[PDB]
């Protein structure tokens, strides 16, 4: 259903002065995309 | 999958209709 | 195979060595050769060798012959065991495992057993990957062997993560609460197996297995993975039985031992017809607190209009473990019970007289009702290896009631269920099962235990082959049977109506065997057994004197016995039991029933 | 010929059981026929819509293995992502409103990986906006699982499992909501052990990132 | 009254190895002598924590804490040994 | 697949059994070479169970050597000694006049081959080792090892033996010592599972094996003179410049000694499990599994239990059923 469309937006933590947050791993990194397509029920899910 | 006054749906689910004795079972 | 010959045998008869062979083919031939080699290696023949094997066919492949040519030595004795290498302590325990009887006949199997015991000794302290090897020094001047063992403990391992796979329905906490190995602590090889046993004992899974995996790029850490496969746990049942003879007929209920994976045990039942209304609600939380304290209770209502029998009540029970295998329970309950229009009879009125009632003989117009508060308690012992089809261990379940002062009734009741399994074969396909039940209740302060709490026996759950609740004393009526009132017989009449009694004893012995023939699909779901069972119920305080013209129901020796064959199957829709028995020893009024079936 | 036209009408207007019956009837067609690949794609769609997910997975693996490159391979990968994510849901826990994040995450990890391959491999595809939304959902669904394990160990009292489990969350899921709410568990775990310098460091992170 | 399993946490320490540590050893020499730490400070510093904690059933909690601070060159510069909880 | 039926040919002869008697339990289903032997008008016989008999050529002696003995290798008689092998490690030597046991000796394996008495020693072909024993003692004189993947008996001439086993070669060795003279390939097949008694006539070695590689070789060296497709495990007869064979398929045939064109065959006994041929009264005689004797023109029933190699000497035909008969 559309429940995935209600997910909260992502937001990073700020580093407090004098500390560095752990260096992250390479995985689970979502790249930046244009976002130009349809979502949910609007998407034409069928054999092209 | 589906097969037959009574019928079975799949695993976990049976129904019978057969004054009346209509009943069914649904296992979790 | 037409003939298997052994060339060079002198210490044993050919038939004795052949008696261990499976050929009686490459896999069987290899098995027989290893069996022969071990057989000799267990009796001191340190130099035993298999020199050649010949396998050949007859002309036109009509038959086959097998010959093995062996060389025997002599019987060596083990002079001592030398242990060296890197022992990170534990030298005393290895030395204790190392002890042998002076001059004991050299035995290759015993050497392997000592080596494995050393690995298992080190494994419980976190040395998961030791190097252990042993080798003989075989002497010529005398028939002796000196055994050397070289041990290198390696290094201690730590557990980084415990993961679960196949956990699709249950909460991760429902599996994890049963572990004994902690994350972030030194590894112990026995704690992981105790965790495996506890996961099996719940009865929620068809199988549990484990994998201890090394962490890539780390010399001292492992991950432990448990793999499980869930079984269907409880079913919903609903149905209607409407007809013009009875009108509305309704039944419904649900039973789960795991409710949506939350760990709760929930049972809800109800039914309605023209003569009976029944309801039940029962909820139990196996872990009210993190340490294993459980809490639960039930409510019930039962209204039977036939005499009239109406009752209702509640029970609240708490329990807690005291050991790995023992738990205790205690709780409170309340019952209201109202009876009316009772058919006059001796066994019931004896009690009513003891309660201070004076009904008029042969007039069924009467009533009696009580409000009883009860204290419940019990204890349980359980070390069975499986929830569904246990193969080892035993179970004991002591339970009982005592009336709380201030109740209308004053009595106590005790029951004791036991069962023990013993395997016959190492694969646990052949097993022998003993089952017993005991029970006794009695009065306090001059009263008798109410007849609505009497014990009953007989039926597919107790002694097979008899109609349910038919074993035991039968009602003797005062003057539908005409003797029930003045319109019939003018004196006391006996009947076949079972009423139960104050004391019960039942026992059975079952031999559990593999299915003679069935596909592998059912290998873990269908199990068959042969059984012999017995039991008896008796009524203390029976007045054998006043009614000396009738059977004396106080005699406990009138044991009923039966035997037969039964099959159990964990159908996808629930456990089923089928049985057939012949009640070869029975008494007056025992109504037989030979083919019996029920849902577990 | 007639069977495929019928299957197309059943896919558009008719029953999914009739559509699959007609499509499976085409298993007797030549592997090289004009509709062989089109029929295989139609079967994958029909298997997904009928919830015959084990077969949608087998047919997709076969399709990709036999045609490593295809003008619509990105559609098939997107359907692979949906096929794995669909196994994570369950009707019974949904009906009663049960919070399912504690259950096994193996299927969510597989779907996350396949959607990631889709977004990186074909940035111009019309499916990457929806895959982006599902990637955000799955990342958060996994962080909730790691939180649940840290919460249980806090309750049992295994303070090192709690510290290491949260430290892991700070490396793999740095910006999700479950991570921002997990820090108090590390702040506590470093006080039940007498490690005051790190409880103070964590308290500074909690205050600096407070709402 | 109610049975509580024994809880162990942290890596295993012994006096025979704690006495082995000297100022000037490298991180590989220390890791070899004592093993891989289960706790470290992730927040931008090179510090290892060797925590030995035991909680026998219904007994008191006992803990030894050995903290090692290393220079960014990979050299041990400070040893701080707490033999017991306060 | 199935055995051919008994021929309908009318018996043109008047053969009869001169006498018969039971001997022990019988060989039955065990394949062995426990054939009878005749010397100096005394018949010697044995039963696999261990009974050994000697009878006049018309019951004078019998003993049981068992404590079964699983006797094999048959009975051979030469001068003063009788030699009986076994599937155990023992070889029994008995006196020929009095039947009392003379000695026993150990060998390297089952003595399945015929015990052959030649040039002062007894050749036993076992585990694939050929051993030469003292004709007058239990001592071992020498052994020779052969390759290995019943065992064929040796044949001797001019102080040397020709032997060979289930492997693809035939070898010739000296009798003075365990020294090899030569070896040669005689057989080959398309597969390892199909790869397998020699005679010497006028200096020509005639070798036969299961495989279709009937071969003639020089006695002095292993040079093949000719080879033919015919193969069989059964014993064969070479005489009159003709070779009389029983084929692997139980065809009965004869060819010339040069390996030339087949002279004649008779195929009406195919798959009847014929014995080796014996030449008696100018005719070839074979026994089948059903107890019939065939003359090659005539057939006669003797003993319905079936048959073990036939033997004949000094005008007598002696056969034994799967009990001994003399025709
Ligand atoms: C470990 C795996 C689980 C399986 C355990 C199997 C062993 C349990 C045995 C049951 C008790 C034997 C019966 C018995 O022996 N029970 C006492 C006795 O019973 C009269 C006896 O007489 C004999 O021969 P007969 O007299 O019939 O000719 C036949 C047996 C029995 O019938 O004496 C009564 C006094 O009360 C009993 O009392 P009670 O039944 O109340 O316990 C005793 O127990």
């Amino acid at each position: 259903d559309e429940a995935y469309l209600e997910a909260a937006p992502l937001a990073e933590l700020h580093a407090p002065a004098g500390m560095i947050l752990p260096v992250t791993s390479g995985d689970y990194a979502i790249p930046v995309t244009n976002g130009s397509g349809a979502v949910g029920k609007a998407l034409d899910i069928r054999p092209p | 999958d589906w097969k037959v006054l009574n019928a079975e749906i799949r695993d976990n689910v049976r129904f019978g209709l057969e004054a009346v004795n209509a009943n069914f079972r649904y296992c979790f | 195979i037409q003939q298997i010959n052994i060339v060079g045998n002198h210490a044993f008869t050919t038939d004795e060595l052949i008696s261990h062979f499976q050929l009686r083919q490459k896999q069987k031939l290899a098995g027989d050769l290893e069996t022969l080699r071990s057989y000799y290696l267990d009796r001191g023949y340190a130099r035993f060798n298999i020199d050649s094997t010949q396998v050949s066919l007859t002309p036109d492949k009509k038959g086959i012959y097998v010959t093995v040519n062996i060389t025997e030595g002599d019987q060596y004795k083990l002079s001592g065991v030398e242990v060296s290498g890197n022992l990170a302590g534990h030298s005393a325990e290895i030395e204790q495992l190392t002890k042998i009887e002076p001059g004991e006949l050299y035995n290759g199997t015993k050497v392997t057993k000592m080596e494995d015991d050393i690995k298992k000794l080190l494994g419980r302290y976190g040395y998961a990957y030791p190097r252990v090897q042993s080798m003989p020094e075989i002497n010529d001047a005398d028939k002796t062997v000196k055994l050397r063992v070289n041990v290198d403990a390696g290094n201690r391992f730590y557990v980084r993560k415990i993961r679960f796979e196949g956990n699709d329905t249950s909460k991760d906490a429902v599996l994890r609460r049963e572990m004994r190995q902690m994350e972030g602590a030194w590894l112990g090889s026995d704690l992981v197996d105790q965790g495996k046993e506890r996961l099996n004992r719940l009865g929620f899974f068809e199988t549990v297995d484990t994998d201890t995996q090394r962490v890539p790029g780390s010399p001292d850490q492992v991950d432990v993975v448990y793999k499980v496969k869930e079984r269907n746990t409880g079913c919903f049942n609903f149905g209607i039985g409407y007809g013009t003879e009875s009108g509305v007929s309704f039944q419904a209920g649900v039973q789960q031992d795991n409710w949506l994976g939350t760990g709760y045990a929930v049972g809800i039942n109800g039914t309605k017809n023209d003569y009976q209304t029944y309801a039940e609600l029962s909820v139990t939380n196996p872990y009210f607190t993190v340490d294993g304290v459980s809490l639960g209770g039930r409510l019930f209502y039962n209204d039977f209009q036939a005499y009239t029998n109406k009752s209702y009540g509640t029970d609240v029970t708490l329990g807690f473990p005291i050991n790995e295998y023992n738990s205790l329970r205690a709780g409170l309950g309340y019952v209201h019970n109202s009876l009316s229009n009772m058919q006059p009879q001796v066994a019931m009125w004896r009690y009513l007289y003891s309660m201070g009632e004076h009904p008029s003989t042969s007039d069924q117009d009467n009533s009696f009702k009580t409000d009883d508060f009860t204290f419940n308690y019990g204890w349980t012992y359980n070390k069975l290896d499986r929830g569904y089809f246990p193969t080892d261990g035993s179970r004991v379940n002591l339970t009982g009631k005592v009336t709380i002062p201030g109740s209308d009734n004053e009595y106590y009741k005790v029951t004791l269920d036991t069962a023990t399994y013993v395997p016959i074969d190492d694969d646990h396909k052949w097993v022998v099962l003993g089952r017993t039940r005991w029970g006794y209740g009695d009065g306090l302060g001059g009263k008798e235990m109410p007849f609505y709490e009497n014990f009953y026996a007989g039926g597919s759950s107790t002694v097979r082959g008899f109609q349910s609740n038919t074993i035991g004393p039968k009602a003797v009526y005062f003057p539908d049977y005409e003797c029930a009132t003045q319109d019939g017989a003018k004196d006391l009449c006996k009947s076949d109506d079972a009423v139960g009694g104050n004391a019960m004893a039942v026992a059975s012995l079952e031999f559990i065997t593999p299915t003679p023939f069935i596909s592998d699909k059912y290998a873990n779901s269908v199990r068959t057994s042969f059984f012999w069972d017995m039991g008896t119920v008796w009524d203390t305080n029976w007045d054998s004197s006043q009614y000396s013209g009738y059977p004396d129901y106080s005699d406990p020796s009138n044991i009923r016995m039966s035997a037969g064959i039964a099959l159990q199957w964990m159908s996808p829709l629930g456990p089923l039991v089928f049985s057939y028995a012949q009640p070869f020893k029975k008494y007056d009024g025992d109504k037989a029933e030979q083919f019996q079936f029920n849902i577990g | 010929n007639e069977i495929y036209a019928t299957a197309q009408q059943k896919l558009q207007d008719g029953n999914w059981r009739q559509a699959i019956t007609q499509l499976e009837a085409l298993d007797n067609r030549y592997p090289f026929g004009p509709y062989s690949q089109q029929v295989q794609l139609d079967l994958i769609y029909a298997y997904y819509k009928n919830a015959d997910l084990p077969l949608a997975q087998a047919a997709i693996d076969r399709f990709i293995r036999l045609n490593p490159t295809h003008p619509n391979i990105d559609y098939v990968m997107y359907m692979r992502g949906l096929t794995n994510m669909a196994l994570d849901d369950s009707a019974l826990q949904g009906f009663f409103g049960v919070d399912r994040s504690d259950r096994d995450p193996q299927h969510a990890r597989a779907a996350f990986s396949d959607f990631s391959k889709l977004v990186r491999g074909y940035p111009n595809s019309q499916y990457t906006t929806d895959a982006t939304k599902r990637l955000v959902f799955l990342k958060d669904r996994l962080a909730k699982y790691e939180y649940s394990v840290a919460e249980y160990y806090t309750e049992r009292g295994a303070w090192v499992a709690v510290v290491n489990r949260v430290e892991g969350m700070l490396r793999d899921y740095p910006d999700t909501q479950a991570t921002r709410d997990a820090l108090p568990l590390m702040e506590n775990a470093y006080r039940q052990m007498q490690m005051n310098a790190q409880a103070e460091k964590v308290a500074k992170i909690i205050a600096a990132n407070s709402s | 009254v109610v049975y509580r399993p024994d809880i162990n946490q942290g890596n295993y320490l012994t006096a025979n190895d704690v006495s082995k540590i000297r100022v000037g050893m490298t991180q590989q020499q220390v890791a070899y002598a004592l093993g891989t730490p289960l706790m470290s400070d992730p927040f931008g510093t090179n510090t290892w924590f060797y925590v030995f904690r035991q909680q026998p059933g219904h007994e008191g909690v006992t803990q030894q804490t050995l903290t090692l601070t290393f220079n960014s060159s990979g050299v041990l510069t400070n040893i701080d040994n707490k033999p017991a909880l306060s | 697949v199935k055995m051919s039926p008994l021929p309908t040919v009318e018996n043109q002869f008047t053969p009869t059994t001169a006498w018969s008697t039971s001997v022990g339990s019988g060989i039955g289903n065990f394949y062995s070479n426990l054939h009878p032997a005749l010397a100096d008008n005394v018949v010697y016989a044995a039963d696999r169970a261990g009974l050994v008999k000697a009878l006049n050529a018309d019951e004078i002696w019998s003993v049981s050597l068992a404590e079964p003995a699983l006797l094999s290798g048959g009975v051979t008689v030469s001068g003063g000694h009788v030699y009986i092998g076994s599937e155990k490690a023992q070889v029994y030597a008995l006196n020929t006049s009095d039947g009392t046991v003379a000695w026993q000796t150990k060998v390297a394996g089952e003595a399945l081959s015929r015990p052959v008495v030649s040039d002062g020693l007894v050749l036993i072909h076992t585990n694939g080792q050929l051993q030469a024993l003292n004709e007058a003692d239990g001592a071992v004189k020498w052994t020779v090892n052969l390759d290995m993947p019943g065992e064929s008996a040796p044949t001797t001439a001019f102080g040397a033996a020709v032997v060979g086993g289930d492997n693809g070669r035939v070898s010739a060795v000296l009798m003075e010592q365990g020294q090899m003279i030569w070896q040669q390939r005689i057989s080959q097949a398309t597969g390892s599972t199909e790869i397998d008694t020699p005679v010497v006539v006028n200096g020509v070695v005639f070798a036969l094996a299961y495989n279709g590689n009937l071969t003639a070789l020089d006695l002095r060296s292993g040079q093949i003179m000719w080879k033919r497709e015919l193969g069989s495990v059964n014993d064969f007869i070479v005489d009159g410049n003709r070779i009389y064979l029983v084929d692997q398929n139980d065809r009965v045939m004869a060819l010339t000694i040069d390996g030339g064109v087949t002279l004649w065959t008779q195929s009406d006994l195919l798959h009847r499990l014929l014995t080796s041929p014996v030449l008696y009264n100018g005719n070839l005689v074979v026994g089948d599994s059903e107890g019939y004797l065939h003359w090659i023109v005539a057939q006669q029933k003797v003993d319905s239990s079936g048959f073990t190699e036939p033997v004949a000497a000094d005008g007598k035909l002696l056969i034994q059923a799967k009990t001994v008969y003399s025709i």
